[PDB]
RNA sequence: GAGCUGUAAGUAAGCUUUGAUCCAGAGAUUUCCGAAUGGGGAAACCCAGCAUGAGUUAUGUCAUGUUAUCGAUAUGUGAAUACAUAGCAUAUCAGAAGGCACACCCGGAGAACUGAAACAUCUUAGUACCCGGAGGAAGAGAAAGAAAAUUCGAUUCCCUUAGUAGCGGCGAGCGAAACGGGAAGAGCCCAAACCAACAAGCUUGCUUGUUGGGGUUGUAGGACACUCUAUACGGAGUUACAAAGGACGACAUUAGACGAAUCAUCUGGAAAGAUGAAUCAAAGAAGGUAAUAAUCCUGUAGUCGAAAAUGUUGUCUCUCUUGAGUGGAUCCUGAGUACGACGGAGCACGUGAAAUUCCGUCGGAAUCUGGGAGGACCAUCUCCUAAGGCUAAAUACUCUCUAGUGACCGAUAGUGAACCAGUACCGUGAGGGAAAGGUGAAAAGCACCCCGGAAGGGGAGUGAAAUAGAACCUGAAACCGUGUGCU
RNA sequence: UGAGUAGCGAAAGACGGGUGAGAAUCCCGUCCACCGAUUGACUAAGGUUUCCAGAGGAAGGCUCGUCCGCUCUGGGUUAGUCGGGUCCUAAGCUGAGGCCGACAGGCGUAGGCGAUGGAUAACAGGUUGAUAUUCCUGUACCACCUAUAAUCGUUUUAAUCG
RNA sequence: UAGAUAGAAAAUAGGUGCCCGUACCGCAAACCGACACAGGUAGUCAAGAUGAGAAUUCUAAGGUGAGCGAGCGAACUCUCGU
């Protein structure tokens, strides 16, 4: 998910994205691990879509001060 | 690079020079390009590895890209290409027939 | 890290000279004394030279 | 910060016989305690934790070519289940 | 503007013209240690208080913030001791701390070997080292100057004076300055007299103190008295001379864009070489490309370009701000100062006939009819006006960035380090400190067969070359072998 | 070069059967021998993965090597009670204010840090290739927390804390 | 005791209890000695016969055969017996 759709999303949106994200990311490692992912880029997509919704939502809490 | 993948070009210094033939691949960062059936190799490849069947491989090898030259694409002469701007946008142009390459 | 409180007055350094003008490092020490003074309004022992405390320009309490 | 606590399970000979005794064994960040381990587990799986024991192991020296270093250090705890079980697969 | 996910090959999974990778400006994140600052500690670890929150039935656990010391400024309280003074407590502060560029600057403290053919005065040398303080420069600086003529007019720096004058167990050695020629230039503010307001002593005389005005000097100046001139007209300014801002513009820096002109044959693996015939040039700098290229590529001459940030600047704004003259009645013009003695030090000058300047100790002026200097000292003459402060430039240096240069090195050289080097290694530690570059144009890096467990080799093949096959360009000598003509 | 020379670092091995390209040297067996106030079992320092399993035989191993403390690959260390910290202090170190000192800094008070000492609750058995007072079985103990509580208290108190 | 406050708890049931170390060598081939080096390295346990004994000799528990060998059986050197 690309930084225009992150800042469509409200702030509550954005935080529930991130926690989704990171069960993603979390259960991703674990297959990893296991021996079960073969699709291994998709570790590094789900970061940056971490990064870019923590990035959006500093911003927001910047711009609001 | 002046020359760009899917070009035909004319190779001007080599054993295959003189040969025309269309870039299938280039390596900016060489400064290389390869041309259809221009710097064949043949490579020793062993059955044993992940392909089955093995033997003497023929292939392109990439080729400087100062040895090939664009074709003029009216007269068919090999051209140097400059670059106009037209509604704000870069245009290869063959110096000899003043023609856009592409 | 002593000095006049009043002036600064502090050691100096020089030679010691023989008759035969052979030199060593020596020391020219203030004539600092302890003395209670009003400092800041109140009073306080302080090293104060006895050329600052001449002429009773100093006030001792 | 659970899915942080836990790094990822740990697939080996004594480990599987652990899970056979119901032992879950994980790669854990090697800043936290027994309890914040015990919690991620129970909040991340939802069973309920008998107990966990932790060790530490040392960066250990290996090489590649003329190139000397060290693993990472670890933190390998071992989680006994009270009730329910782990799918790791 | 087409590829990309570093060295760094491989595989995998992916990204990218709906513009990746990549380049520049700005922003976000930025674990732990470290001045390290909640406390402790054997750095990168451990253990807490307080507030708020998460979680639990609750405890245990967790998250965020905060909590060092000193300094300064406020507030409360306040011992011996009455008043209040230590003290104590709380709050605020982009206050300090620590680092380094092994450079340059100022200062504190300060050797020795060495030279004197010994050595002590002297020298090495106010050098090395240590310590404090900086700044982008520092230091100095608007005459108590230099001088001795038609005098000059702050300071600094360069040339010269000059290895002169001098100093010197008159040994070794040390060694000016003025003048003259140059770089660069810039001049200013206080203290005091006096005036007004305020507060204490309450003569409630007018003394002291704070604030503001005034004033700034040698041609003596100022106060004071008087006479003109103006409330920003003018003048000045954040580089001193007072101190903060704002608007617009210009230029520059940090990515980039365009950018002329060559074909053929021979040799050769390959042409840029040779030969023949052309072309461009404000471009014949340079690098690369299969050998030596102005015209093949990247470039070069030339021209163009900035969303954003930064820097330097111009004009407006803004801010501040009177400027001259006459008079000599009175007043002011830097005090434990100048200066002297004793003891040191610094001056090119070693105490000397020793001025000129600083320190310690002790003594200790004058007040414009004053005071200082012209190398003891006195007189005369002349030049200055100390005991308060600020001040750009010309000067020094280079950790660093950008663009370049060299009758500088070319792998035992050049950095210690061309390479994963302050590494390996050595040492308790401070510290010492290496060796080590080259396949090929292209990896085309030797399919396959044979002997061998492998290593290694012989073919085959790639390649111009493998007698270029992996520390793989060339491949000297020492030294070690095999064969052999003569002996 | 010396030179195929000196040396190969205290000692008792023999044979059979395996393995392997290769065996005096590896594995297994029998017999023999050696230490046994110990060459045995722990354990503090120190070291820091050398530990275990599978694989290897260039180099290292004073020979050899099929083997190894070597090379490669993958593993292995589990605690309320054991030792240390969340307890105590000795020497010593440090040290707000403070005293002293050209600078740097030295000394030092309150206060801290600091075991080699004081305090302090778990034992037996079983188990792996590699850990075990740590895992498992059985049976305990210590501190704290929540709930229900025989009983006692209920503002000079009188139960309770201190 | 000074002080603090309505509340306290014998018992019963249930629950909570962190961080560091833990491998292995450790009179040694893993430590200090440049070495797989006849040296050095605190403490604990330590059986039988004999004996005063932790001496002595031989054994136990347990561990070990020492990382060059095979011959020969000169001088000489060393260690040993007469
Ligand atoms: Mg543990
Ligand atoms: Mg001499
Ligand atoms: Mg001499
Ligand atoms: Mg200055
Ligand atoms: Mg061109
Ligand atoms: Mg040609
Ligand atoms: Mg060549
Ligand atoms: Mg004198
Ligand atoms: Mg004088
Ligand atoms: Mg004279
Ligand atoms: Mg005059
Ligand atoms: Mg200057
Ligand atoms: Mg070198
Ligand atoms: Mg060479
Ligand atoms: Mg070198
Ligand atoms: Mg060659
Ligand atoms: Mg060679
Ligand atoms: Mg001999
Ligand atoms: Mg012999
Ligand atoms: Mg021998
Ligand atoms: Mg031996
Ligand atoms: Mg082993
Ligand atoms: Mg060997
Ligand atoms: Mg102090
Ligand atoms: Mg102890
Ligand atoms: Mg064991
Ligand atoms: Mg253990
Ligand atoms: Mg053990
Ligand atoms: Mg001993
Ligand atoms: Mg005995």
């Amino acid at each position: 998910m690309k930084a225009k759709e992150i800042r469509d999303l409200t702030t509550s949106e954005i935080e529930e994205q991130i926690k989704s994200s990171k069960e993603e990311l979390f259960n991703l490692r674990f297959q990893l691990a296991t021996g079960q992912l073969e699709e291994t880029a998709r570790i590094r997509t789900v970061r940056k879509t971490i990064a870019r919704l923590k990035t959006v939502a500093r911003e927001r809490e910047i711009e609001q001060s | 690079m002046h020359i760009k993948k899917g070009d035909n070009v004319k190779v001007i210094a080599g054993k295959d020079k003189g040969k025309e033939g269309k870039v299938i691949a280039t390596l900016p960062k060489k400064d290389r390009v390869v041309v259809e059936g221009v710097n064949i190799m043949k490579k020793h490849q062993k059955p044993t590895q992940l392909n089955p069947e093995g033997g003497i491989l023929e292939t392109e090898a990439a080729i400087h890209v100062s040895n090939v030259q664009l074709l003029d694409p009216k007269t068919n002469e090999p051209t140097r290409v400059g670059y106009k701007f037209v509604d704000g946008k870069k245009v290869r142009i063959a110096k000899k027939s003043g023609e856009e390459i592409k | 890290g002593k000095q006049c409180f009043v002036t600064g007055r502090k050691a100096s350094t020089g030679n010691r000279r023989s008759h035969a003008l052979n030199s060593t490092k020596r020391r020219w020490n203030a004539n600092l004394q302890k003395v209670r003074i009003l400092v800041d309004g109140k009073p306080k022992k302080v090293w104060v030279s006895a050329r600052a405390l001449k002429s009773g320009k100093v006030t001792r309490v | 910060e659970a899915r942080d606590i836990l790094k990822r399970p740990v697939i080996t000979e004594k480990s599987s016989e652990a899970m056979a005794e119901d032992k879950y064994t994980f790669d854990v960040d090697t800043r936290v305690n027994k309890t914040q381990v015990k919690m991620a587990v129970e909040e991340i799986f939802n069973v309920k934790v008998a107990s966990v024991n932790i060790m530490n192991y040392k960066p250990k020296k290996k090489r590649m070519g003329r190139y000397q270093g060290y693993t990472n250090k670890r933190r390998k705890a071992i989680v006994t289940l009270k009730e329910g079980s782990i799918d790791l697969f």
